[PDB]
């Protein structure tokens, strides 16, 4: 039918550059005047407020794509065809980018961030506003999009459905560890090179030695 | 604006702050203003706050609201950390510059190495005008003035980004003349020699020998620019 | 027809998409865990203008550095002999700093570009990658290209820093511009005590500060590069095991 | 008959008396190598009602505790899925300590079981043992298991500890009961400055000491049941070697 | 005849639980007054007796152990019927659960015990009361048991007759690194059971197996 | 023809033994009065000459008796007969003696001589005379002769031919880590690889008979 759609990711990528976007903007607005003083009113319902609702609506998320995922597992892996695995490898790549930029936003962008929020506060508490972006949003937003990512793999390519793949593993449990100072999650290279095993099996001895050489 | 969060005893029996007070409490970006006062080193100073032999006056304030100009305590302009003895009093004050438009609550404070920041009374503080408008400046011992708002910043940029291009070019480079798969493939297939052979080689030892030589004269350059500077100074 | 692609344009178009997907996604990725590693060790003395000193600054940052640059050729060139693992990684790492720094530092919290822009990594990164390339071996990597590169930090970075180490007289003292924008742009929670920058000793003898941090930086590195190598093998395991 | 039984009885009865005689030799055993390992480590504020703190001893006894039930889990449930483990451990730790406390603290000694009672783990140990159960999981339990251990630590405590957190004025002085209590009955070797309880910090915000302390107890649990864990497995070993 | 003994064990339990007991009671009485000035006559009539009869006493029972053990190993071991071997791993489980109370009486009582004695006194030596029971006596006894687990496995089980147990290695000489802090542990028990267990399973028929435990 | 010659060895061993004589008598006589002051003008033409000598030459010699064994390398290695193979052993373990000397005077003579030194200044710079010696001479020495033997065995002996040798890699890499504050007592593993091959060289006869 179409072995790269594309489609499912760039809603994702939308989806979540937007969203970012629209935080970090917030940020700029209730962050000076609403996020200086956690024992004022003005704090409750500008950031309080956030904190209350992404975490309950994270671990639904979360347990939801999980579920999900599962029921509508492939429950006769095997019997795949190599253009359908080669379609699920390319949606299982989909995920991965995603997974990227989460990392990006939640390690990179929401992390440093903090360190120019303590030069701006001495603290009324451990919900800063960067705190509640960092810690409690950005990051299990990542860590949602890694469990995806695994299920996905899990059920839907045989290669992960029958054992676990320990890159991915250290990849989708990594997050949980995180939390303890504040080893590293670069288990995505054995992940990209299991998918890379498949892709070279998946291409005949002609797509391979002979067609990209 | 903390304070109320810190631990009530530790408040009392650290820093006992007297006699605080803000030049003005509205100003235009530009337009100075100081915050002075006096502090008493609480003579049974507590365990858990390390001995304030090592200690740091500051502006209490969110971010470069007002740019310092000065300071002091005990007498000594202080942009470095100075010593309280248990006991004793001081007498501190600090030159603030108006920066960025807004109503700010701007603190006395001093933070000790052992134990971290002791927060003294704060006061709003108007600023009026736009950031645009807001300059420093300062001389240097060649006699020049700079405006430290901009100093710099342009040739930071200048060597920054040109590398993060050139960085950006070498990746995509390889990228191109060789795939991510197609390497992959190569490589696990058995060759590997496929993928690179001289003249990759000879493309790698040009590109080095390029970037140590933009290196050297770099270095060379800003040198002859700037051909006397001091470490920072510290202690 | 090239089963299980249609045609031939279905198969090299489809490789050409997922090449793109691939180096974006292990660009950040690896972008992420760099950056949380290094923000968390090497801080700090690179968020700030009044850290870069001639002492502690060359010699953490480098040290600390070449870890996921030592890790991502492990990952590059065992795989895919593609010789740009370290550049990859430090390319990385500048990008999320400089994004942060001017978005955030700045963009949000209005601290001049002067004060907290990011060390430069990039030459340094180069030498390794190259290194890798000519010799074709990691342990030579391990020595010479290691060595280049705690060399090279500080050469690297002087154009930048060089401005702010001009002498300024304030009050009756000597200053650095450096030591004035950060005294200047107030941080709440950055005492000077604080710094972890050279105070001088009985034993610096010179004049020397400079390049024996340098190559302090250079030989250490040596051994972390080795250890992050063989780190970047672990990673890349394809090891499936049975249960949890 | 059933070789090398020679009845069905003989069968069923030696199955039912070396059942017995595993558990109970299992049973301590684990008590005497979790107890040593304890009692050097978490010591100590296990033995002391005046070093029963909000920060320190939340802290270090749901990490130092989890270390043997995870272990014991390891061995119990992977190759009998006996959902015990942790409340093996636990209650061998318990029933070792309050024996002592009891015959030697107070019986040999004469403190008041006020000063010397132990640290309760028990609802801790169940619910990692049930996390265990339910999902048949180590990781699950790593986490949920390991963080609902931490947290549970202070509440399932509180019972014992509240009655000596009432205040009492001595010679114009605030004490607690606890204090009171440590103050009255002499310790040769327990000077007050020894003790590594909270003293307080100019970075304490609220109000919030036991929750922070019981998180932490939780994230950090995490790291130590994986290792421990995998420990477990390590002591479980049935390698046969061939000299020594 | 009969596979199941037990009397060897109870032996060991009664003879054990009941010299400490004793142990215990004495150092009650001869721990106060007695036992508080280590420079006083009455300290070597009381309690350094106890450390130069025990030292040189357990030295001799754990060499004596191990020597009788091996004179009588089976030197025919391979030989042993299904039901000769089920009798000698329920003996070695025996002297494994003798080996559980002397590690709970050394490894718990004897030394949560110290921590107690430390808070009634401030020390005229390392040879307390206390570190005269624990050191050099609970824990030397529970290392002659161990040493003695392990020699009847040794040389009553095929198992255990060729090679080394990693687990048992580890049970038996773990103990001489307890010694240091202060200044690992031994759950290698844990594999030791297991091992046990692997030799039952396969003692056990098909019949006994799958069908009739189920 | 001669499956044991040592003339190379006693080459080496009178060469170098007598070098560093001259070096260490040289630093009796120019170390008291000439490496007290390195401030001094006399301190550049005694012992700042022999820094600036020592590194380049040093770098040349290594890479010259790197790139000479390699080109001189035997061709068809596998074809070497078992007294050839039995000769070139021979002379590896010449050029293991003589390392061992060189880790002897670098590793021993002139880094426990530095201790001394230390007691008898207070240090102008890090390039003392012990130092000089110490860090800037025999250590780049023995290191040279490492890489010369670890060459020798890859160019002239089959085993060590095709595959590197764990150990013959750690010994001969090893010295450049030697620099920061592991040991390289990967001669050990060496000398077991030898070991091997002289006992299969021996025909059973040899072997289980002759030396019984
Ligand atoms: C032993 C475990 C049992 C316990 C049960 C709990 C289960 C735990 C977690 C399970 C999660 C597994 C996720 C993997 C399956 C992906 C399925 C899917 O939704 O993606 C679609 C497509 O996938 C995409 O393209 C993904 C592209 C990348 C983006 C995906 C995630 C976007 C997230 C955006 C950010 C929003 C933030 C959400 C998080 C808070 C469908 O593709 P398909 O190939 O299955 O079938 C297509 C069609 O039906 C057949 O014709
Ligand atoms: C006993 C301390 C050392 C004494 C000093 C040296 C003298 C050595 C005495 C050796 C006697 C120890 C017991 C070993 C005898 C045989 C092993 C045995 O114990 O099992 C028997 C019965 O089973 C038992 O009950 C096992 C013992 C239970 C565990 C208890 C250990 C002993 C307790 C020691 C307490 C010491 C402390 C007392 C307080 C001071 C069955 O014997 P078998 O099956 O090996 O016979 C076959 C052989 O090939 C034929 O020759
Ligand atoms: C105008 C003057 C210009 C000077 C030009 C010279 C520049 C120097 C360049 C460096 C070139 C390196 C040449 C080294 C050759 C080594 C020889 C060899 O490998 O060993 C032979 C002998 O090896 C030995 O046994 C030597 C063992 C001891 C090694 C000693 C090394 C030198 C020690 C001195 C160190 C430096 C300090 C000295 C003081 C300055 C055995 O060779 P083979 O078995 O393969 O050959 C077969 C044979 O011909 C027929 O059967
Ligand atoms: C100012 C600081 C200076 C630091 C400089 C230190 C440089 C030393 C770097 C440490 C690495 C030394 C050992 C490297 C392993 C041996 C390399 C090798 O394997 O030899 C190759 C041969 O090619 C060559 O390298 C030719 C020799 C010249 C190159 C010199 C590199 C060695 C460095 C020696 C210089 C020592 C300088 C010391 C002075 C301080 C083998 O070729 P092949 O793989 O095709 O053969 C097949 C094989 O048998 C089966 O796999
Ligand atoms: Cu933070
Ligand atoms: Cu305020
Ligand atoms: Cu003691
Ligand atoms: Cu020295």
């Amino acid at each position: 039918e179409s072995v790269v759609d594309l489609r499912g990711m760039w809603i994702g990528l939308v989806l979540l550059n937007v969203f970012y976007l629209i935080v970090r903007i917030y940020e700029q607005v209730f962050g000076w005047r609403a996020g200086l003083d956690s024992f004022a009113p003005e704090f409750q319902t500008y950031w309080m407020s956030i904190l209350w609702t992404e975490i309950p609506l994270e671990l639904v998320s979360g347990l939801g794509l999980a579920g999900y995922l599962w029921k509508t597992r492939d429950r006769n892996v095997d019997a795949v065809t190599p253009r359908e695995e080669m379609r699920r490898l390319v949606v299982l790549v989909q995920w991965l980018v995603v997974y990227g930029i989460a990392i990006y936003w939640g390690a990179s962008f929401f992390t440093e961030q903090d360190g120019t929020w303590h030069m701006t506060v001495i603290r009324d508490t451990d919900f800063t506003p960067s705190h509640i972006i960092e810690f409690y949003m950005s990051y299990p937003i990542y860590s949602v999009i890694a469990v995806g990512a695994f299920f996905y793999a899990k059920t839907r390519i045989p290669y992960f459905a029958h054992g676990y793949s320990l890159a991915f593993l250290i990849v989708a449990i990594g997050p949980f560890m995180i939390i303890p100072n504040v080893w590293m999650a670069l288990g995505v290279f054995g992940v990209v090179l299991q998918i890379l095993m498949r892709i070279h099996a998946l291409v005949g001895k002609e797509g391979v030695k002979l067609l990209t050489e | 604006h903390g304070e109320k969060s810190q631990q009530a005893f530790l408040r009392m029996r650290t820093l006992n702050w007297y006699d605080v007070q803000w030049s003005k409490t509205t100003v235009n970006v530009n337009e100075e203003m100081v915050l002075s006062g006096k502090v008493h080193v609480f003579s049974a100073w507590p365990q858990a706050v390390a001995n304030p032999r090592v200690s740091f006056l500051n502006a209490g304030e969110p971010g470069p609201v007002l740019v310092r100009t000065a300071q002091f305590i005990g007498e000594q302009f202080a942009p470095r950390s100075v010593s309280l003895e248990i006991g004793k009093d001081y007498a501190f004050s600090i030159n603030l510059r108006g920066r960025r438009a807004g109503r700010w609550h701007v603190h006395a404070q001093i933070n000790v190495e052992g134990g971290g920041p002791i927060i003294g009374p704060g006061q709003w503080i108007e600023i009026k005008g736009d950031m645009k408008d807001f300059t420093d400046p300062v001389t240097l011992l060649d006699g020049s003035t700079v405006d430290l708002e901009h100093y710099g910043i342009s040739r930071v940029y200048a060597w920054h980004l040109p590398w993060m291009a050139v960085g950006a070019a070498w990746i995509f480079f390889w990228f191109v003349r060789k795939g991510i798969i197609t390497s992959y493939i190569r490589v696990a297939e058995g060759k590997a020699d496929d993928v690179i052979g001289d003249d990759d080689r000879r493309i790698g030892a040009i590109v080095l020998a390029l970037t140590i030589l933009a290196t050297i004269v770099g270095y060379a350059v800003t040198n002859s620019t700037f051909p006397r500077t001091i470490p920072l100074q510290a202690g | 027809a090239v089963g299980p692609f249609n045609s031939v344009a279905e198969a090299a178009g489809c490789v050409q998409t997922v090449d793109w997907m691939l180096l974006v996604l292990l660009f950040f990725a690896v972008l992420g865990g760099y950056h949380v590693h290094f923000m968390l060790t090497a801080g700090d003395w690179d968020f700030w203008v009044d850290w870069k000193d001639r002492r502690m600054w060359p010699t953490v940052v480098p040290i600390l550095g070449v870890t996921f640059c030592a890790a991502s050729q492990a990952f590059w060139w065992v795989n895919f002999r593609l010789p740009f693992g370290a550049v990859f990684a430090a390319l990385g790492l500048l990008i999320g700093e400089w994004i942060n720094r001017y978005v955030n530092f700045w963009g949000w919290t209005y601290f001049p570009i002067s004060l907290v822009f990011p060390s430069a990594l990039i030459v340094p990164a180069i030498w390794l990658d190259v290194i890798l390339l000519l010799s074709g071996s990691y342990v030579i990597t391990a020595v010479v290209g290691s060595l280049g590169w705690g060399l090279l930090f500080y050469p690297n970075n002087w154009p930048a820093i060089a401005a702010f180490h001009q002498a300024t007289e304030q009050h009756g003292q000597l200053m650095t511009l450096a030591d004035l924008i950060g005294f200047h742009f107030v941080r709440t929670s950055m005492p000077e005590y604080i710094r972890m920058v050279e105070r001088g000793t009985l034993r610096t003898f010179g004049k020397d500060v400079v390049p024996v941090a340098a190559f302090f930086s250079g030989f250490v590195s040596m051994m972390v590069y080795f250890l992050w190598w063989f780190m970047g093998r672990w990673y890349s395991t394809t090891k499936v095991i049975d249960t949890i």
